[PDB]
DNA sequence: CGTACTTTGGTAAAGCTAACCTAAGTCAC
DNA sequence: GTGACTTAGGTTAGCTTTACCAAAGTACG
């Protein structure tokens, strides 16, 4: 199902710090869809191989070796969206499952072979930028803001940049996006919103849809 | 179903019958709730506040105050909550 | 501590009708001595498993098949008292702590080899009807 | 199900003490009919309680601490046996699988009570010793042989004298000894084998029935 | 290090079967360096599931569902050798071991989607024909 | 299946061509159980055993003997089971 | 004597539900 | 301002199947 528990719950973790959420293990729960003893048991299993360390706040921080791994699976997930959207020509909204299987099977050696073959690619089709290009041997982002909170701040017309892991999870949702035009690289008007965990109204070239608070919290854009 | 809806009607609990105005009363039953505080039941069984003996409710004015009950062989102060479940025959 | 949590649920529940208090969620917190987040999902689980259903105003009301195994705990818990006083000569102040244990692991079998050895009792020796004797047969 | 977990597996390893098996883990999961690792992370989890301790050859001891909670089931186990056929009179099939349960909700005040009603009992309707008689506040067996080795030396007429708890939780089988009038303190044939795991014939007073090797190994006899 | 272990079963008696070789429990452990039990006891779990059965001489089956999983993996196999080896460029020495995880992630949606890219292969870069191109309906 | 049982029903493996007395032979198939031995393959492109490319096969006499080839770019020593897997047309 | 498989008793990883907890917030009256 | 319940994030105990291991024994040719 998850392939490989370990860098799944090291990626889901890096997902976290990637969207400004605290990592703490109902998170992981949440998302990989796991009772809250299971994640307890993995992470103190983790823990124990050094990959991370529960804070007093029950915060989870990667370790040098967890963070190395971690980044490992997040640059081959990336390579492989780029490939199966550059070369092989897989839908938008199928990439990410598929580049949710593969992170966990790419040896180094592909990656190395992907980045002559892609021309040295900086971002995933969602706009997220790759990391550890450097391990291999191969931008100021201080200004994007999240849907969510420019709604709240009286909203506006914005330029979309990234869409989260979280968000591509959701095949059906990523073909709504595509269709109204909510894509990196897109326009949108995001209507103004005064109430917290209220669903945002955005306007594409090609129509308009609702986003969820943690939806839109996931999308970041330049304003 | 004679444990929630006694067939003897004239079934009353102590406490209803001291905020009445008292009476001598047989003790008939004495609930779950009271039977968990081991210290009670020995001080409920030394006074004779046990099924098949008569007691004598002392007359008592609000809630929250605790009903005084005489026994064959002394008497004792019921809290409410003890008092509403323990229930007699007038 | 309570040998079976669904049980003792049920026939605090029982309980607090027997003695005309509202079963709330609240009454069980405070007599099984458990936090309130604890009984709330406890209940919830009960109520998936058709045991009871939490009404409009929050009192707690038993089903068919909770009020079946209510009166199976309390008619075990009755019998179990009967024999730890008028058999066994257990001191009459602890008896219930020993029934409230034994009412959880006690057969049909055996409650039904009471009833002949105690001699049809129809109360406990606390004077509380024993419910239930209609279902073993006696 | 086991009602108390820890206090099943303490008289399981008792049990096997009686019965001259090895104490392995691998006994627990077929007779309690756990899997494996439940009965590792079980027995993990009381001698982390300092209640056993898992030897080099993997065989279980049972500490001092240990001991004493396995003896004190193991006399509630058997005063509830007396009680359930001498006093209550529940059919002598039933008796064991009442008692399995009863044996983890009585109290040593009700134990006391029980030995004056019974008359300080010393065996269980099963013909077995009750120990721990001397924490409450209360003969040779050294010339016992098992059914089994009995057959395998010759068979020959014996006196039944215990049936070990393994035989007891099966009712239908505990219905057939009764009925051929394979008790304790009744005479029996037991007829002569040559080889193990071969199924022994016996011979009661009111006919006879064959025996497992398990089960044979379970009953013992003074010949 | 398998990925998935029933997968590699599997197609292991399907090379086996390719090369002409009985396919015994004994050469599974040979092959994917796994002991005797291990193997009886996954080959046992595969025929309980009904992937497989045990002949008289001994020798494994695949069933309808079992051919009809091994094609599968196989065919994943083929293609991901063919985009590592014509479109990716990874060393010709080098290509079976990712191919040997990559056959156990990939969706039948991106093999329909190689097979368009690769020009409608009928073989691998070591001459084994692809199976099971039928099912993808290419 | 053209895979375990092949269309083309000339395709013979390299140590049964070798036992019947060698021959010129194509390189159409080698087995996913020589691919699993990076260095060997590596040996197998060098020397040009590769599908596409013909071969010499040596003639051998009894079981369990190496199988000698010689490629377009030199010879190599096959194993009876790495032999075995390599299929050729004659 | 070698090959193939079985018996026996383990292991670690990766999942589950039931049943308990505290701290902080909501909600009706 | 309580009394009642919810939200959010834990915990331990007690289960499971899958998928690996080694030592020793069996079945057979
Ligand atoms: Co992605
Ligand atoms: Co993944
Ligand atoms: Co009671
Ligand atoms: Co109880
Ligand atoms: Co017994
Ligand atoms: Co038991
Ligand atoms: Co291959
Ligand atoms: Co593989």
């Amino acid at each position: 199902d998850l392939i490989d528990t370990t860098e799944m719950y090291l990626r889901t973790i890096y997902d976290l710090e990637e969207e400004g959420v605290v990592p703490l293990r109902a998170r992981i729960a949440e998302r990989l869809e796991q009772s809250g003893p299971t994640v307890s048991q993995t992470v103190a299993r983790m823990e124990r191989d050094g990959l991370l360390t529960v804070a007093e706040d029950r915060h989870l921080e990667l370790t040098k070796a967890g963070r190395a791994r971690a980044i490992s699976v997040m640059r081959k997930h990336r390579l492989a969206e780029r490939l199966l959207v550059d070369v092989i020509g897989l839908e938008w909204e199928q990439v990410h499952l598929e580049a949710c299987r593969w992170e966990h099977v790419m040896s180094e050696a592909v990656e190395r072979k992907l980045v002559k073959l892609l021309g040295n690619p900086t971002t995933s089709p969602y706009g997220n930028p790759i990391p550890g290009l450097d391990e291999l041997g191969v931008p100021v982002d201080t200004d994007l803001r999240r849907v969510d909170e420019v709604a709240r701040s009286g909203g506006g017309r914005a330029l979309v940049c990234r869409i989260a892991e979280h968000v591509q999870l959701d095949p059906d949702l990523m073909s709504e996006l595509k269709k109204v035009g909510v894509v990196p690289g897109n326009e949108i008007d995001i209507v103004a919103v005064a109430g917290v965990n209220k669903p945002i109204q955005v306007q594409g070239s090609e129509g308009g849809t609702q986003l969820q608070p943690g939806i839109a919290h996931a999308v970041m854009v330049r304003v | 179903g004679d444990s929630v809806e006694p067939v003897d009607t004239d079934l009353r609990r102590v406490d209803e019958v001291a905020r009445s105005g008292g009476g001598r009363a047989l003790v008939c039953r004495i609930a779950e709730h009271v039977q968990l505080d081991p210290d009670l039941m020995s001080e409920l069984k030394k006074v004779g506040v046990v099924p098949g003996n008569e007691i004598d409710i002392v007359a008592v004015a609000g809630v929250n105050k605790p009903i005084q009950v005489q026994g064959s062989e002394g008497g004792t102060q019921l809290q409410p909550g003890i008092a509403h479940a323990v229930m007699v025959r007038v | 501590d309570l040998i079976d949590t669904t049980e003792m649920y049920l026939r605090t529940i029982y309980d607090l009708e027997e003695e005309g208090v509202v079963p709330l969620r609240a009454r069980i917190a405070e007599r099984l001595e458990q936090s309130g987040p604890t009984v709330s999902q406890t209940v919830a689980r009960m109520e998936r498993d058709g045991l009871l259903t939490v009404a409009e105003d929050r009192h707690l009301e038993l089903t068919k098949a909770g009020r079946a195994r209510a009166i199976s705990v309390m008619r075990k818990h009755r019998l179990a008292e009967r024999l730890l006083v008028d058999v066994i000569g257990l001191e009459w102040e602890q008896v219930h702590l020993e029934a409230c244990r034994w009412e959880h692991v006690m057969s049909e079998a055996v409650e039904r080899k009471l009833v002949k050895l105690l001699g049809n009792p129809t109360t406990s020796p606390y004077g509380n009807p024993i419910p239930g004797l209609d279902e073993l047969g006696v």
